[PDB]
């Protein structure tokens, strides 16, 4: 929850699109 | 040990004295404005053996009563005050201030305000006939003349409180105007009354008052000394560390 | 810290020049009166009485 | 107590003052008053042999602290209220290069007078396991 | 009686801990707006005490309380931000930024002579259980 | 797991970091007119929070969310935009320039008072340990 | 008591 | 009594 | 007295005030 | 005996 | 897998 | 003593990547090379060394890659190396992303510097150890 | 191999012609 926490999954890649899909 | 805390006052009160010189800087376009004087004073720890420590306070020793310089506003309202002279207005908490901002409005009721504060007359605060067009005397008259109407229907409607005092016998209030000293009200009296001898012209606004020269000195000084004070601080911080790691 | 207080100075200075190019802006409208931006001071802090 | 332990103790006393001094000088460069309403005059302290049962040679003390004799500046501000007939507003006569100079050398001092004394503390140290 | 030295030097080294951090903390929080509360951060200060007991001549040092800092908030004219005055005058902590750091110093420096006293008596206690052998 | 200084000047690191992202996200975006999608960009704030923690008197700071400003989009008469509305005033973000210079600089100082606190924690730090040995 | 240690674990974990 | 340490005791109180 | 001698009676509470 | 230590009396003074 | 460091990771591109 | 086969590792990858940000800056203006080809601009591709199965590492440079972008066209038809229609391809390498290349990694050389300072020093004490 | 490995044979020598 907090930034710098721990948990046991990976963060979902990020993604900045240019354009709404 | 404890030169390091005189170097640290030395430079808080830098910082003390920097706040109020960009204070005053920010209102180089603030009508009618009274620069804040800034002075550090020293005062001397007195112990008993050798007073060689004296600590420095920043203070400010009231204001300057300098008047600045005039912009010509062809508007019967605004007005500015002779040297030395302010004009009255009620207060925020229903008490009586003094001012220099001669930038005099009005509301659709009719009463004169200045910064939203009304105008304190002869007969206590003035309030003109509703839409009116308003002139301003050189004495504090003020005169009247409904529109469309001729102009030899104008009639005066009160007069302005101008009153006289210095430096000495005002001191600035948290919400910018300026009152009587206590030494000043047991001598003149809690309310001061009209000054006949003060003229006042209409048509012109009074600005701040800030010196650039003595602002752009002042900050030079303030980083000189503080780069000063934190090279005391500096040296005395490495002295203690070698002194007690070794004599341990 | 005195950073804000100049930054206040520097934002009034921005609000008069945008003041002062929407006059200039408007030199040529018909029917158009002047703006003119007046500044104050806000509340004072006392630290230590006289 | 020990002598040359009493003689490092007494020159870093003397020295600490010093520093002191310059430090409470520097941070009163541009003084204008104060309590009474008289003018800051900057202070230097005075050093003297301490060798009162030890012959010409012992520690240094702290004889007094006295206000420099160098005449006060002056700055003609007619409307401030510490101005005399004239007008001149006197300003402390404090040397900058003066005060960080001695700030400089009071710091080298007690460095050494530190080292010395810790070197002879290790020196006695050694001499309390005298033969063995 | 040198076993005395221990209590006192490990309060001294323990009240000049808490010191440094609550000088760390009001440092770290000199441009914070909000509290839990939605109250503005107020510096805070320590209090030093002799840890003497009635009847106890010379102790340690001892953290009685904390206290809030006696200084004017600082305010500053934002009335943008959701948090705000009557008069859009938001509070700030008045934290002295110089005045923390010549603390967060002055406390580092106690700490390290308390550490030095410790170091040296406990030398001394091996030396007087080395007295006769 | 961290020591109490050092959880608190870590976490006013990472704070004046995020600020100072948030600095220089809004000053990249000065110009923009339009977004991922096709709405202004809206300038964002941060606000700090002390860390309540058990001990209260002593805290660091976190920050809760990055909020967007709510003021008067800059309006910009433009109505052969295809983002211009009835009007035709493309909206233009409220991004001021002064105001995220200062936050720059503020930030810079902040970040680099605290990392002078840890450096001068750390001598002590290290010199605790020998203590024991 | 109240206030804990700088040297002390996260007070807050 | 002790009181405050460092920077409170430290610089120029008020008067009263 | 001599600084750094001992002396039965204690030093009276110092006070550095702002104006006199 | 000794005089001020330092500044003032490495500083060329009027003969006196 | 990471890719090239620096400035071709750091620019928008479109997704291919 | 891992650590500091992974610092080295940083350490010689971000040299790469300094040499490459420092080979693009140099022939931004370049117009050919050795043949008649222009100058591509070099990227390195860092990536995760773990000869091991324990997942991370240090970093590694796997290979340096001509960027795929666009090649800058400049009308000089006078010039033998133009094609068709009088352009000449020049570099498109990007200034500002160059020099901000630079200064990163040059501060994250330091931080391995100085992680590996730091875990030397640990090493040197633990040798120490009730002796 | 691995740019930083052991090999038992020199490395080719390197020459940078201006023109090929």
């Amino acid at each position: 929850g907090v930034p710098g926490a721990l948990s046991n999954q990976p963060a979902p890649p990020n993604e900045a699109p240019i354009a709404t899909p | 040990d404890h030169a390091i805390y005189t170097a640290m006052g030395a430079a808080s009160q830098t910082l003390n004295q920097q706040a109020v010189t960009a204070s005053n800087l920010a209102n180089a376009s603030t009508p009618g404005f009274r620069a804040q004087l800034n002075a550090l004073r020293a005062v001397p720890v007195d112990g008993l053996s050798l007073a060689t420590r004296t600590l420095v306070t920043a203070s400010t020793p009231g204001a300057d009563m300098t008047p600045g310089q005039l912009d010509y506003t062809s508007r019967p309202l605004d007005v500015a005050l002779q040297q030395d002279g302010w004009l009255v207005v009620q207060a925020a908490d229903g008490a009586e201030g003094y001012t220099r901002n001669g930038n005099i409005q009005v509301g659709p009721t009719g009463q004169l305000t200045i910064q939203g504060h009304p105008v304190i007359g002869e007969g206590g605060p003035i309030t003109v006939p509703e839409g009116s067009e308003i002139t301003i005397a050189a004495d504090g008259t003020i005169s009247a003349l409904n529109p469309g109407d001729p102009p030899n229907t104008v009639a005066p409607v009160g007069r302005l409180k101008l009153v006289k005092a210095e430096g000495n016998e005002v001191q600035r209030s948290d919400d910018g105007l300026f009152r009587l000293t206590a030494e000043a009200q047991a001598e003149r009296g809690a309310v001061l009354a009209a000054d006949p001898s003060i003229r006042i012209m209409s048509g012109v606004l009074e600005g701040s008052n800030v010196k650039p020269v003595e602002a752009m000195t002042d900050m030079i000084a303030n980083a000189r000394r503080f780069e000063m004070q934190m090279k005391v601080i500096t040296s005395v911080d490495e002295n203690e560390g070698r002194a007690n790691q070794l004599l341990s | 810290s005195s950073l804000w207080i100049a930054k206040t100075g520097l934002d009034a200075q921005q609000t008069n020049m945008d003041v002062i190019a929407n006059n200039l802006a408007n030199v040529s409208t018909n029917g158009f009166k002047r703006q003119r931006a007046v500044f104050e001071d806000l509340l004072y802090q006392t630290i230590r009485q006289p | 107590l020990l002598n040359i332990f009493d003689i490092a103790g007494s020159a870093l006393a003397a020295q600490s003052k010093r520093l002191n001094v310059a430090a409470s000088n520097l941070a009163n460069a541009d003084s204008v008053t104060g309590p009474d309403g008289q003018p800051y005059r900057a202070k230097q302290v005075v050093f003297q042999v301490d060798a009162a049962p030890g012959q010409a040679t012992g520690g240094v003390k702290v004889a007094s602290v006295i206000e420099s004799q160098a005449p006060e500046k002056l700055v003609y501000e007619p409307g401030n209220p510490l101005a005399d007939a004239n007008g001149y507003v006197k300003m402390p006569n404090v040397d900058v290069v003066g005060e960080m100079v001695n700030t400089m050398s009071a710091s080298r001092s007690y460095q050494a007078n530190i080292e010395v004394l810790n070197t002879v503390k290790s020196m006695m140290l050694k001499t309390l396991t005298l033969g063995q």
